[PDB]
């Protein structure tokens, strides 16, 4: 679940 | 400081294409855009951006055309980032000011990953009062509660999930809406929840309107949630909401 | 004043598909299209045309977008016609200014006849100060030396030709070249030669750097054209400025 | 020859 995950600064910018 | 020549000298090119698409040909096409594009990003997108200059290069994309403005201002690399979003992901907001400034920034433009910048904001630390009110700006540009491609995730529920209790403060004073569930039926309550983020929790229940009854798409409750995680504080706080 | 619903409802839609191409129809896209095309032009282009109505949808049009501001003030008939064409060409100088005031004009844009506003003011006559003042802010956004895509044609030949004096005097002021040649190598004062504009002749020739010695592509001098157009008058201030 | 014409409103709005 998206809740639990800890995005970084570098998966917010790039996929 | 100066004005890269390179970049203008692209810049000139391009304004007689978006005047006429006609008016280049397609190796001078090429050639303007991926001069453009790099120039652009050298100046305004690094880390040690300098806003007054980027300041003057506006001036000079404005003085050239408003329509090369708006499409210096709002180039995408591949990735679909532009200056905004860089700006933003390195907490430059000196130049993210100078980019709102321009009047033709687009603040809810998601990149390919499915990011707005005002979602970029979740990860920043916010520092000084200048940067808060920078930061205010960009979300009453916008529409702070939109959702994110992939998960359908607002900037709310990311910043209350990397624990950014400044850019959580911002957001509501702005008016986010807390009840906005992602793809799970997830709310910012429950990130709180999950990430045992006790002072953020409060933040959101201070929100008259903010829904506690809520569900996932496996029934779980904030409450329920905060149980399963052992947050025995939030649990708490969320028992005198519902009257105990 | 209330704005147009269908204008309105129209530019929502447009602001949209502008914003993201994959965020709007092709079928849904055409009938919005179609519909502000019809609604702005009825809005701004007709004669009658009110400036602070036309005001109050630019500031509406750019709480909405200035992407969308620009794409609605430079919208095009089947003419290649924009507001600032018909305003310009109806005299129409309030509309005008807030036209301009808008920061997003191309006063150089040709419509499909091959003309731009700053060509069309050859047809109107400067009654107003403010008239004067629109025109000439006007002049200052665009290249005044541009040429017709019909005939190569200069600003200042056209108003020449019509006998335009206020015209020339605004585009002399802002330094209009007096020496640019059309298509046929016809000058502004070639122009002022074969209508027999006296006064206008006498404007260009005050221009010092004015060369009377240009040729078109038959070899025709200014005052070769005058000579077989009859015009005595204007042929003697040619022989003035030779000795 | 375009120096000798005397053009419309007509003439230079619409081809």
């Amino acid at each position: 679940k998206a809740r639990r995950r800890t995005t970084t600064q570098m998966e917010l910018l790039y996929a | 400081m100066e004005l890269s020549p390179d970049l203008i000298s692209a810049c000139l090119a391009l304004e007689k294409y978006l005047d006429n698409p006609n008016a280049l040909t397609e190796r001078e096409l090429k050639v303007a855009y991926t001069t453009v594009l790099q120039e652009w990003l050298r100046l305004a997108c690094r880390s040690d951006a300098h806003p007054e200059l980027v300041r003057r290069h506006l001036v000079t994309f404005r003085a050239m055309s408003a329509r090369l403005l708006d499409y210096v201002v709002n180039i995408a690399d591949s990735n679909g980032n532009t200056a905004l979003h860089y700006s933003v992901s390195h907490a430059n907001f000196p130049v993210v000011q100078q980019l709102l400034d321009s009047g033709v920034c687009k603040v809810d433009k998601q990149n390919r990953a499915g990011y707005s910048p005002i979602m970029l904001t979740a990860l920043a630390t916010l520092k000084t009062q200048d940067d808060i009110e920078t930061v205010l700006q960009l979300f009453r540009l916008g529409n702070i509660n939109a959702k994110a491609s992939q998960a359908g995730q607002t900037a709310l529920m990311l910043a209350v999930s990397h624990g950014r209790v400044d850019v959580v403060k911002a957001l509501l004073a702005c008016e986010a809406d807390v009840n906005v569930q992602d793809d799970d039926g997830s709310t910012a309550l429950m990130c709180a929840c999950e990430h045992g983020h006790k002072e953020i929790a409060g933040l959101l229940l201070a929100v008259p309107s903010c829904d506690i009854s809520l569900t996932d798409r496996d029934g779980s409750t904030a409450l329920m949630v905060a149980l399963d995680a052992g947050q025995s504080e939030i649990a708490s706080m969320l028992y005198s909401r519902m009257n105990i």
